[PDB]
């Protein structure tokens, strides 16, 4: 019991480090890869078009 | 591949689009200077043939 509610403490404070310090990077690096990539799939077609 | 193959479109089109708006420009001037060259050689060919006809009369 009190071991449940420690380590869920612990969780809590581990998702909240990762959320404040470590998500905003990934994110970061995933919306300039995969935004990076939908604009140069947009980029490809325009230039078909031309 | 698929992302290989865009790049490569991109690369080509953008190319192609450029190399080919050159090349229209350069046609249609070369065939308007063709056709400008054809109506001088006629005119020249009237011109000469009048001397011919002056001559001769």
């Amino acid at each position: 019991m009190s071991i449940f509610i420690g380590q869920l403490i612990g969780f809590a404070v581990i998702a909240f480090i990762i959320v404040k310090w470590v998500v905003p990077p990934v994110r970061t690096l995933m919306r300039n890869q995969q935004e990076a990539v939908r604009a140069a799939l947009a980029e490809s077609a325009e230039a078909a078009k031309k | 591949a698929e992302r290989e193959a865009m790049l490569a479109k991109t690369a080509a089109d953008n190319r192609k689009s450029a190399e080919q708006v050159a090349a229209a420009q350069a046609d249609y001037e070369k065939e308007m200077a063709e056709a400008r060259a054809q109506a001088s050689a006629l005119r020249d060919e009237a011109r000469a043939a009048g001397r011919s006809v002056v001559d001769e009369k």
